[PDB]
RNA sequence: AACGAGACUCUGGCAUGCUAACUAGUUACGCGACCGGUCGGCGUAACUUCUUAGAGGGACAAGUGGCGU
């Protein structure tokens, strides 16, 4: 079995989270990069960060995950979230309101509403699922 | 081209069956001169059946404690058995080991169901690579046997034995103890 | 007689020990037919058995 | 002019040393036909034999072997040589028959090109060697 | 990393009724480039520098120096 | 109507075409080195089976080779490798002659002079220097180098007015001047590291690429940012056209080739006939050189091999 | 969060790249013996492939194809 350490985890989810700019998808590049920066003992520890680093970069360009923040996906979230249609879907030019919707209204004194249209309500009493 | 101890070729033979076709190596890529390669054939599973039947053949044959490592002389063996079968059946001493090789593997088997005391057992197939190894233990295990304190040279004795299967006889180990083992198989369905 | 049967899966393994392996084999001819089957020894996909009774099906070991 | 490659099962080492010649093959200045173990004969005749004389027409290869044993000797001097032809071209014919030799030879052995990593393990406590123990006594 | 990261001391004292042993381990900590303590860091430690902030630009300037 | 169609392949190396040399007194032979520790000549021979094959493997390094250069005079071919060395080759009997030792980390640059008597090296110590063709160092310019590594420094096609250009991972473009290390200009305006610079043949402006994927053209005469153009993805490498005024940039997989007189595109360069891999992203392009005619360009791939292609001339 | 596990230390496998060698050799050239060949016969200069041992690299499930909420 090949299984990392929350050791090598941790410090990797670090490094992700604190250097995105520099860091990318090769491997031998991001394993120069982590010796320039973090104080880590020898090689086949700065090597298992490194390959995790890697492997958790192609994660992010397939969308977020639940282990790591960048502000930059920060903000290209909130451009994805700043989303609004031209025509919104509140502003109907018809809406279909039931029989007794129409005499809340009413009782509303909003009787006067000229976008809505009284529509026929089910007639079989059946809505309970079967007991057995 | 490449043949076996620079006198026996390989593109003459062709294996019969079906089923143990993808199990023998022996035609164009595994022509090799001798059968001695070091070959690492036991680090993954099923790298085996790449092994050359002959180096498989060779390597059987050092068999018990006082033989364990002399494999110089195992290759000794296999060379003088195969220019006597050839001068018996005057045919090609690979084909004459293939055709020993398809006839005495068994083809049915049984194994142990019931609880330990009375002997229930069942009836399975067999593997198309335990059939092979399985005629390559008995084939060499016959040879030993007829040769353990004879007058009878080895490597006469192997080639008898690899002689009497080929035509699937009853004067051999390998083929004997094949019948009796799915008779009792057959007897479990 | 004696039939040719194909192995297209390999299922688990079955037997006190785990010594046999159940199998799924698709008969060469008439190859519509698929059958369960106990083997022995190393099975991988792709390996055909010489089946003698070809009317058994497997069961648990 | 020459080059010197070397050759490496498990402790022999085999040197061939390859400069301008007329076809003459020698290990320890003695004919490659007669290495002590003849059994093994066709090992040390591979790299020629699928290869073709005529390539080691100008090339005149002499070897130095020592280490190990005997098989393993004989192991040493095929790779040897192979590697030294190999190394031979790509540096004075051109990087396209170095090519051709490299693929005929890697397709019939990797052991041809290729030295086997593998070692003896060395002895524990409690056994007669690394990995048989000792007979446990019950009663 | 126990060879040098720890101290250890085992001594006897005799007392009316028998033989005590008293037995002292001391961890020790890091103090680089310290007389206490080892200078090697632990194995397992990743020290992770902080980055220097910076902004970045948003338009081009040239500094002909 | 100027387009390019795939001639052909390269192939015979086993790791990243790092980087690819071109020299105008031999029309019939290039340098590729690789991500294999190995530099190859090859022998072009533009046949119907393959356009060219390999003449001389160069092997002297022990790690990724980073850059390569041809001398004027096509013999000499001077490497620079990530083990930490910059070697002299012998493009007769291709065999070393000098070995310039002094960075402490890998080397990522190489330039050779327009005069073949100095050599400019950047490397990871975010130091750069110069070198005499003897082996030895001339100056080691710590005095406010590239606050990070150096990723490429090279020299200009003029003689009037001794010009080095600079990258590096800081964000920032460097001028320098020859017989001192004054620094002249701090260009401004980069995000992200840079990755590739490159000098335009009539020595008045300079391109530079970096993972923004913008590329930024400077005067290198009157010291002002011209162009700004938009390559979509990051760029590894970028070259100008010998006569036909272009600008050609490796970004990701494609290739934009840009007119500079018409400021937009002119033709895009990729191979996509394959649609097997829908799970794997396309190899990368590493490195780009012009032929000394100008209707040639190669380019080196993250596939690892290499790929030609011709302009069309109808 | 901590100990234990892992990491860590020693060892084996790779480097025609680096630093070195009369208490290790190789190649070349002479002198010599014998029938261009052999010489662990003898002496000089080319250096480090072989021997020795220091530094630094190199392997991370990293690449591809499948399976896996």
């Amino acid at each position: 079995g090949r299984v990392r350490t929350k050791t090598v985890k941790k410090a990797a989810r670090v490094i992700i989270e604190k250097y995105y700019t520099r860091l990318g998808n090769d491997f031998h590049t991001n394993k120069r990069v982590c010796e320039e920066i973090a104080i880590i003992p020898s090689k086949k520890l700065r090597n298992k960060i490194a390959g995790y680093v890697t492997h958790l970069m192609k994660r992010i360009q397939r969308g977020p995950v639940r282990g790591i923040s960048i502000k930059l996906q920060e903000e290209e979230r909130e451009r994805r979230d700043n989303y609004v249609p031209e025509v919104s879907a509140l502003d109907q030019e018809i809406i279909e309101v039931d029989p007794d919707t129409k005499e809340m209204l009413k009782l509303l004194d909003f009787g006067s509403l000229s976008n809505l249209q009284v529509t026929q309500p089910t007639v079989g009493m059946n809505f309970k699922t079967p007991r057995g | 081209d490449i043949k076996l101890f620079g006198k026996w070729s390989t593109d003459d033979v062709q294996i019969n069956d079906i089923s143990l076709q993808d199990y023998i190596a022996v035609k164009e890529k595994y022509a090799k001169y001798l059968p001695h390669s070091a070959g690492r054939y036991a680090a993954k599973r099923f790298r085996k059946a790449q092994c050359p039947i002959v180096e498989r053949l060779t390597n059987s044959m050092m068999m018990h404690g006082r033989n364990n490592g002399k494999k110089l002389m195992t290759v000794r063996i296999v060379k003088h058995a195969f220019e006597i079968i050839h001068l018996l059946t005057g045919e090609n001493p690979l084909q004459v080991l293939v055709n020993a090789i398809i006839n005495s593997g068994p083809r049915e088997d049984s194994t142990r169901i019931g609880r330990a005391g009375t002997v229930r057992r069942q009836a399975v197939d067999v593997s198309p690579l335990r059939r092979v190894n399985q005629a390559i233990w008995l084939l060499c295990t016959g040879a030993r046997e007829a040769a353990f304190r004879n007058i009878k040279t080895i490597a006469e004795c192997l080639a008898d034995e690899l002689i009497n299967a080929a035509k699937g006889s009853s004067n051999s180990y390998a083929i004997k103890k094949k019948d009796e083992l799915e008779r009792v198989a057959k007897s479990n369905r | 007689p004696i039939k040719l049967a194909r192995v297209t899966k390999v299922l688990g393994r079955t037997g006190s020990q785990g010594q046999c392996t159940q199998v799924r084999v698709e008969f060469m001819d008439d190859t519509s037919r698929s059958i369960i089957r106990n083997v022995k020894g190393p099975v991988r996909e792709g390996d055909v058995l010489t089946l003698l009774e070809s009317e058994r099906e497997a069961r648990r070991l | 002019q020459s080059v010197q490659v070397f050759g490496r099962k498990k402790t022999a080492t085999a040197v061939a040393h390859c400069k301008r010649g007329n076809g003459l093959i020698k290990v320890n200045g003695r004919p490659l036909e007669m290495i002590e173990p003849r059994t093994l004969q066709y090992k040390l005749l591979e790299p020629v034999l699928l290869l073709g004389k005529e390539r080691f027409a100008g090339v005149d290869i002499r070897v130095r072997v020592k280490g190990g044993g005997h098989v393993a000797q004989i192991y040493a001097i095929r790779q040897s040589i192979s590697k030294a032809l190999v190394a031979y071209y790509q540096k004075y014919v051109d990087e396209a028959s170095k090519k051709e030799i490299k693929d005929i030879l890697i397709q019939y052995d990797r052991t041809l090109l290729v030295a086997d990593p593998r070692r003896c393990e060395s002895k524990k406590f409690g056994g007669p060697g690394a990995r048989a123990r000792y007979q446990k006594s019950y009663r | 990393p126990v060879n040098y990261y720890v101290d250890t001391a085992v001594r006897h004292v005799l007392l009316r009724q028998g033989v005590l042993g008293i037995k002292v381990k001391i961890m020790l900590p890091w103090d680089p480039t310290g007389k206490i303590g080892p200078k090697k860091p632990l194995p397992d430690h990743v020290s992770i520098v902080e980055p220097k902030d910076e902004i970045l630009p948003t338009t081009p300037i040239s500094e002909q120096k | 109507t100027e387009q390019m169609t795939l001639r052909g392949t390269l192939k015979g190396h086993n790791g990243w075409v790092t980087q690819i040399a071109t020299t105008p007194q031999f029309p019939d032979m290039i340098l590729s080195a690789s991500r294999d520790k190995t530099i190859i000549m090859w022998k072009l021979t533009r046949d119907e089976t393959n356009y060219g094959i390999p003449q001389r493997a160069l092997r002297g390094h022990s790690h990724f080779v980073s850059d390569v250069v041809i001398s004027s005079d096509g013999q000499f071919a001077l490497s620079g490798s990530w083990d930490g060395t910059l070697r002299l080759w012998d493009l007769t009997t291709g065999t070393t002659t000098r070995r310039f030792v002094g960075h402490t980390k890998d080397v990522l640059s190489v330039a050779f002079s327009s005069d073949n008597r100095q050599i400019v090296s950047g490397s990871r110590d975010k130091t750069i220097k110069l070198w005499n063709t003897l082996g030895v160092c001339k100056y080691t310019v710590q005095d406010e180098s590239h606050s990070e590594w150096v990723s490429c420094v090279r020299f200009s096609p003029n003689s009037s007015n001794p010009i080095i250009v600079s990258c590096g991972w800081d964000k920032l473009v460097k001028v320098w001047n020859l017989a001192n290390c004054k620094l002249k200009t701090n260009h401004i305006g980069h995000t992200g590291y840079l990755n590739t610079v490159t000098v335009s043949p009539d020595g008045s402006l300079c391109a530079s690429g970096g993972k923004d994927g913008q590329a930024m053209l400077w005067d290198l005469n009157e010291g002002k940012h011209l162009y700004t153009l938009d390559g979509g993805d990051i760029i590894n490498a970028l070259c100008f056209s010998p006569n036909r005024y272009w600008l050609c940039a490796a970004t990701g997989p494609s290739i934009k080739i840009w007119d500079l007189e018409g400021k937009i595109i002119v033709d895009e360069l990729k191979q996509e006939v394959i649609s097997t891999s829908s799970k794997a992203e396309p190899p990368q392009c590493t490195s780009l050189a012009w032929s000394a005619d100008g209707q040639t360009l190669f380019a080196g791939y993250t596939d690892n091999l290499v790929r030609v292609w011709q302009v069309t001339i109808g």
